[PDB]
């Protein structure tokens, strides 16, 4: 729906948090 | 072309639609509200003028 | 001490990641 949205990574803090455990 | 910054000082320039969404900001509404609606929020503006 | 509250489950985005871990 949004006019010229653009495509990208968003980092996601707890991921490599609950990974390393 | 730049928003309320012509008026602090150097005129920055932003895309249109980006300095509206700052104006929803302003009023309390989220500024998806604009970039969902953006198509219907042109075509009320461009009937009210 | 709140007038008027209500009782509702409120979720956590932490929660169903650490019990997937
Ligand atoms: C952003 O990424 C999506 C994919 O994640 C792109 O969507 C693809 O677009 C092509 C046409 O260029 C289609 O043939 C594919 O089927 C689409 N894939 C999906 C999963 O939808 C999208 O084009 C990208 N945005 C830009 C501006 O390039
Ligand atoms: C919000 O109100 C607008 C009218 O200001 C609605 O837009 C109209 O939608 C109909 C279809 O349902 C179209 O035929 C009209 O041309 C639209 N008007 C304009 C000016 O574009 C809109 O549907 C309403 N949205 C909700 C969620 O109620
Ligand atoms: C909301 O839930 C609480 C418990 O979490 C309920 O509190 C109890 O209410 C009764 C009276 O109906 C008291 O006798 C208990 O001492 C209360 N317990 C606690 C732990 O506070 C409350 O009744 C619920 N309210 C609604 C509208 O469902
Ligand atoms: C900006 O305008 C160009 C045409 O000058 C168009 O091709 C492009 O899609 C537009 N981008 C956005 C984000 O509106
Ligand atoms: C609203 O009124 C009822 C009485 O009918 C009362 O029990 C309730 O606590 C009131 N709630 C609020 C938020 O004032």
């Amino acid at each position: 729906v949004v006019i010229g949205i653009v495509n990208n990574t968003v980092y996601d803090p707890l991921q490599p948090e609950l990974d390393s455990f | 072309t730049s928003g309320w910054t012509f008026g602090a000082g150097a005129a920055l320039q932003i895309p249109f639609a980006m300095q509206m969404a700052y104006r929803f900001n302003g009023i309390g509404v989220t500024q998806n509200v604009l970039y969902e609606n953006q198509k219907l929020i042109a075509n009320q503006f461009n009937s009210a003028i």
